């Protein structure tokens, strides 16, 4: 990998282990639940995303 | 913004201690006064030695040692004398030492038991403790038929800081919050723990209820001398000794400031 | 063989000074004095005598290394104050708290030694 | 060997103690009571006579060099 | 004012799980008025607490009784009037957690502020409209009275 040894640190891979619904519910954004969104992000970014 | 006024109460005095209770300062100044007994409070000791003959089993170092403990008689004395770096003479002088002298030779089938009475000074304020006219003398050496000793010694002026010859008590007991109100000591299990002597807690009681606005007030002293200054005159002396470190030290302070 | 002098814990060289006052830069009124042939016995009453100050905002002292022989003590003041003058009247305090102390001494060995 | 001058712990002499102990074993005293009647009432103090060895009396068994 | 929130609470329970430090008690505490639920660490050592004490609490961003901020430097000669001395116990600390029951698409209706007085923990709890002025990071006093 071309790393030092001691500039590296245990990490953990957040998509290997999920099942699949709960990889999908995790990672894949949802554009489309208006409320989410205008909980998430200003107004502009939804009327943008929608 | 200012000063304790602080007040003595003594509650035993000897030729051995003196008990007292100091009462009204901080534990700053009581712990210091602590460590003057013991550190900074001057004494005549033996501090230079010539040996002439010494056919005695000990070799000549441990005789030196030996006779460099021997507590001297130093009360009004030890207060004329300089210090040696003070005083103006080459090396040896009265107003600085006082010279010793021993020579004894074993003639006789008994052993002859060496002592701080074979000790002759040439100033007859300082001698050893177990002269003064009970307690008998120190032992320095036996003695077979046919070993002497025979020597010269110059006493110096010195404190305990320099070395531990100089140190004027046997034992300085102190204590305070006799009943642990203050809580600066916790016992797991107070039923455990022995009454101070100082307690006025009833026998059925371990400790006192804890105080959150008390601080340490009152301070229980123990002096015992070593025989070389009273006890009473230890205290004078530590107290006169730690008043002249902060004046010297405010003289210093105060040219350093008018220099800036 | 490397013993150091037992004198060398309280006699000063030649050239050292026994006290020095330098500014604390990194807040205003404070004040580091370096003591040198000075232990706990002066540092912790000093101490202690200043934080009965109520223009001293702080003071602590430190040995830094117990071989060596000095002392550092810091002090901070109200800005109506100066921490050399609350490190003078310190040392005023405790000679006049001594000097009681001395005298009521006297007074009450005068009083045991004949009731 | 001979019996210290001071001792280590808080400097009480006790070099001047250790012939009257003997002498106080001597005509049975126990070693407590013995140290109680000398007075030795620290520990530190009691532990510099109760422990020592007086080997001096045994370097004393040869003959010097010189007579 | 500067408060954020006052209430008077009543010592329901005082270490349920046992005493797991001696000089430090963890109260539980409920409001009368706002219904809050309280968990607090207190110093029982100099200021102890009862069974059944009832308590003034105020939380507030200054202990000013005019707005002005804290710089969080300890001064003992500040002679401003100061709100503490209408209390008995007083404590320092900074808010480090804020949950809630919020979900994707509605806002909370209960909120739960974590306050930490150098390691003294509270958390308060209760209807989400009495705790919006806690913020996160924000420093925050704590200023507290038994009741007769
Ligand atoms: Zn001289
Ligand atoms: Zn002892």
């Amino acid at each position: 990998d071309g790393l030092a040894g001691e500039s590296v640190e245990f990490q953990n891979l957040a998509t290997l282990k999920p099942s699949n619904k709960a990889f999908e519910k995790k990672f894949r954004f949802d554009y489309t639940n208006e409320r989410a969104l205008r909980r998430t992000l200003q107004e502009d970014l939804v009327k943008d995303v929608l | 913004p200012y000063a304790n006024q602080p007040t003595v109460r003594i509650t035993e005095l000897t030729d051995e201690n003196v008990k007292f209770i100091i009462e009204n300062t901080d534990l700053a100044v009581a712990n210091s006064i602590r460590r003057v007994f013991i550190a900074e409070v001057p004494i005549i000791a033996i501090d230079w030695v010539q040996i002439d003959a010494n056919s005695s089993v000990l070799h000549d170092e441990f005789i030196a040692h030996r006779l460099g403990l021997i507590p001297l008689t130093s009360d009004d004395i030890v207060d004329k004398l300089q210090y040696s770096r003070d005083c103006t003479c080459e090396e040896f002088c009265p107003e600085c030492s006082v010279e010793f002298t021993l020579d004894v030779r074993c003639n006789e089938d008994q052993t002859r038991h060496v002592t701080s009475r074979d000790l002759i000074s040439n100033s007859p304020r300082v001698i050893p403790v177990t002269s003064r006219n009970e307690q008998d003398d120190i032992l320095i050496v036996k003695l077979r038929k046919g070993q002497e000793l025979r020597l010269r010694a110059y006493a110096k002026k010195g404190f305990g800081k320099e070395h531990a010859k100089w140190n004027p008590t046997a034992g300085v007991a102190f204590e305070y919050d006799p009943d642990n109100a203050l809580r600066h000591t916790v016992y797991p299990k107070p039923e455990e723990w022995p009454k101070s002597e100082y307690s006025e807690l009833d026998e059925d009681e371990s400790q006192a209820p804890y105080d959150p606005n008390g601080k340490p007030e009152r301070f229980y002293y123990n002096v015992e001398s070593c025989g070389s200054l009273r006890p009473e005159t230890i205290v004078l002396s530590a107290l006169s000794g730690l008043k002249k470190k902060l004046s010297d030290l405010q003289t210093q302070l105060s040219h350093e400031i008018q220099s800036d | 063989m490397n013993a150091p002098p037992a004198f060398e814990s309280f006699l000063l060289f030649e050239g050292e000074k026994k006290i020095t006052i330098n500014k604390d830069t990194k807040v205003p009124n404070a004040c580091l004095f370096t003591i040198n042939k000075e232990d706990h016995t002066l540092g912790n009453i000093i101490k202690s005598q200043l934080l009965k100050d109520p223009q001293v905002l702080f003071a602590g002292y430190k040995v830094p290394h117990p071989l060596e022989h000095k002392i550092i003590i810091r002090v901070q003041t109200t800005p109506d104050y100066s921490p050399q003058e609350a490190f003078t009247n310190a040392i005023t305090d405790l000679i006049s708290e001594l000097s009681l102390l001395e005298e009521r001494f006297r007074v009450a060995i005068k009083d045991k030694q004949e009731g | 060997m001979i019996i210290p001058v001071r001792c280590f712990t808080c400097g009480k002499i006790v070099g001047n103690k250790w012939e009257a102990y003997l002498g106080l074993l001597q005509a049975e005293y126990t070693e407590g009571d013995a140290l109680d009647a000398l007075g030795l009432k620290r520990y530190c103090c009691r532990r510099m006579l109760l422990a020592h060895v007086d080997l001096i009396e045994k370097l004393l068994n040869y003959a010097p060099l010189e007579k | 004012a500067g408060i954020l929130f006052e209430d008077i609470f009543d010592v329901k329970d005082i270490d349920p799980e046992g005493k797991k430090f001696d000089r430090v008690s963890r109260l539980h505490c409920e409001s009368e008025s706002f219904k809050m639920d309280l968990i607090l660490d207190v110093n029982i050592q100099i200021y102890p607490v009862d069974l059944g004490d009832k308590f003034r609490l105020v939380i507030a961003s200054t202990l000013y009784e005019d707005g002005t901020l804290d710089d969080g430097e300890y001064n003992p000669t500040d002679d401003r009037p100061s709100r503490a001395d209408q209390f008995e116990y007083v404590m320092y600390g900074k808010v480090y957690r804020i949950e809630g029951d919020e979900t994707s698409t509605e806002a909370a209706t209960r909120l739960s502020a974590y306050v930490s007085y150098g390691g003294l923990l509270m958390r308060l709890q209760g209807d989400a409209n009495n705790l919006h002025g806690f913020e996160v990071d924000s420093r925050v006093y704590l200023l507290m009275k038994k009741l007769a």
